[PDB]
RNA sequence: GAGACUCUGGCAUGCUAACUAGUUACGCGACCCCGGUCGGCGUAACUUCUUAGAGGGACAAGUGGCGUUCA
């Protein structure tokens, strides 16, 4: 809003206060939920090797 | 890890070795060079080629490479060898000579020479390398 | 009896400045691109506190911003990007009114008529597209075209002569007639690729730079080459000042303003503090543009920095 | 059975092998020494 | 063989475009204190959103040590 419809000094001051507090606000969380895979009972395990 | 394959490397050496002048340091421009002159089907192949081609162009711009014969280097060797000083180092007004070469020339025909000097014997016998 | 000096600097970029565009109507307004996708719309205060403040940001390009240009009127500006296309940014509201879609390849040049009515755009595909303000490609040449590439085209400020020069990566300074619209003269002789071409205020001689790092003067009194003054380092950009009989020239690390009365370099003004003096690249000068009167020069560099160079005396 | 490449594209692809970079030898280019003209048109 | 490749994710307010996708401009109506709400109704273009074809897109791009200042 401030970068677009008014002058950009407001955008930089807001954005910099944000950068100086915390980077997750800018660096995106790309993290997403991993799928269970065939060949095991759980997510990463490949099938349970069973002695005995 | 972003490491170059032999298909990457050989392509970069062929690109810089054949068109060193067209190429340069920055990727995105000399990319335009690489896509125009060379038809790279994949954009990833194109961009990788260009990025190793760029850093390599900086290597050569920094200096001369060992294991490659640049034509420019061939011209500078012809230039350097044609470099000649004012006088040869061999031309000397006086030449020092040992007593054995004096005695041997005096027994030979070549007895008297104008610019010779039978220099003093090297006193102080310490020529052998230490044992142990 | 005068010397340039660094009046100020516009610090506001993350990647380096591919092109900066100026306008003669508003002196305290510059529109600058970067390797990031933005084009920062500055507001030049020139005050004790700060020389410039970011007013707007023309966000839109998908990827890295290649070239940006402002019209002589100054309320609008057309920019070109690796999308292929250009975008007519409304500089007050800071947003696109009309987008010019059509170019097949990277658009390396765009040119207004002297009337700021007609638009012509040149690209690396062997074509020259020609348009009205309504935005219709009236004619382009594809089959009937060059064997090699056309990297840039520009216009003559003189209205009576409808002439455009064009440099390229074929090392040839071509000259075209807008009336005939077929090349007037090619000019073989130049080794190395050419970056920029600029015409003098008088309209007698015009400078040209390239890979040679040479300001090759062509003549407008008679379409003839005259003499060359060495810019030395790759000439990324060149520009003539309107008020003076000067040639400003981006010559590697620093800017060079030659005089034509006596064919000799005067001086090269390099800042002493150069940080990259240890197995590092120095800041190579990439772009420049004179102000309206020609007392301030905006110069965009490879160190993500736009320095302005005022004439002191 | 690995089938041969052919531009025809009946038996295989039009595309050269993705690995196989058939790199051609550069043409003899003349650097122009003098600026000159042949002004016409 | 790895890599490469093919597909997917992502940058494309850009090209090509859509009543079996919607859209932005308004107005009305019941009520709450002019408006707000509504999958209650009407005014057209367009593709910003939506859908998916073609293209295009990022590369060690910047620097320091280290290294034949090479990789
Ligand atoms: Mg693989």
């Amino acid at each position: 809003y401030y970068q677009k419809y008014v002058d950009e000094a407001s955008k930089k001051e807001i954005k910099d206060i944000l950068i100086q507090y915390d980077r997750t606000l800018l660096v995106a969380d790309p993290r997403r939920c991993e799928s269970k895979k065939f060949g095991g009972p759980g997510a990463r395990a490949r099938y349970q090797k069973s002695y005995r | 890890g972003r490491v170059r394959t032999k298909t990457v490397k050989k392509a970069a050496r062929v690109i810089i070795e054949k068109y060193y002048t067209r190429l340069g340091n920055d990727f995105h421009t000399n990319k335009r060079v690489c896509e125009e002159i060379a038809i790279i089907p994949s954009k990833k192949l194109r961009n990788k080629i260009a990025g190793y081609v760029t850093h390599l162009m900086k290597r050569i711009q920094r200096g001369p490479v060992r294991g490659i014969s640049i034509k420019l280097q061939e011209e500078e060797r012809e230039r350097r060898d044609n470099y000649v000083p004012e006088v040869s180092a061999l031309d000397q007004e006086i030449i020092e000579v040992d007593p054995d070469t004096k005695e041997m020339l005096k027994l030979l025909d070549f007895g008297s020479l104008s610019n010779l000097q039978v220099t003093q014997p090297t006193v102080g016998m310490n020529f052998k390398t230490p044992r142990g | 009896t005068e010397q340039m000096t660094l009046r100020g600097t516009l610090k506001g970029h993350n990647g380096w400045v591919t092109q900066i565009a100026t306008t003669p109507q508003f002196p305290d307004m510059i529109l600058s691109a970067s390797r990031d996708k933005t084009i920062i719309m500055w507001k030049l205060t020139r005050d004790e506190t700060n020389y410039g403040i970011p007013q707007r940001a023309l966000r839109g390009h998908s990827h890295f911003v290649s070239d940006v240009v402002i019209s002589s009127d100054g309320q609008f500006a057309l920019s070109g990007s690796w999308d292929g296309t250009l975008r007519l940014w409304d500089l007050t509201t800071g947003t696109t009114t009309r987008r010019f879609v059509g170019h097949t390849k990277d658009v390396l040049s765009v040119a207004f008529s002297s009337d700021n009515r007609q638009i012509v755009s040149g690209s690396r595909d062997k074509t020259i597209k020609l348009w009205n303000t309504l935005g219709v490609c009236k004619y382009t040449v594809q089959d009937e075209s060059h064997s090699e590439w056309v990297s840039c085209v520009r216009f003559s400020p003189n209205s009576s002569n409808p002439i455009i020069v064009s440099c390229g990566w074929d090392k040839l300074v071509k000259v075209w007639n807008l009336a005939n619209c077929k090349l007037k003269t090619n000019h073989i002789g130049h080794t190395g690729y050419l970056n920029t071409v600029t015409v003098s205020p008088d309209g007698s001689l015009c400078a040209s730079g390239g890979k040679d790092g040479q300001a090759m003067l062509w003549d407008l009194n008679e379409g003839k080459h005259l003499y060359t003054l060495d810019g030395g380092d790759i000439i990324n950009a060149l520009c003539f000042s309107p008020n003076r009989y000067w040639l400003c020239a981006a010559t590697g690390p620093s800017i060079k303003i030659w005089d034509l009365e006596g064919k000799i370099i005067v001086d090269e003004l390099k800042q002493e503090v150069i940080s990259t003096s240890s197995k590092a690249e120095p800041p190579q000068c990439t772009s420049l543009a004179w102000s309206a009167d020609g007392q301030t020069l905006f110069a965009g560099y490879t160190d993500n920095l736009v320095r302005v160079w005022q004439v002191t005396i | 059975i690995m089938l041969p490449w052919d531009p025809s594209g009946k038996i295989g692809p039009k595309k050269p092998l993705p690995d196989h970079v058939s790199i051609v030898e550069p043409k003899d280019e003349i650097l122009p020494t003098t600026p000159i003209s042949e002004q016409k048109g």
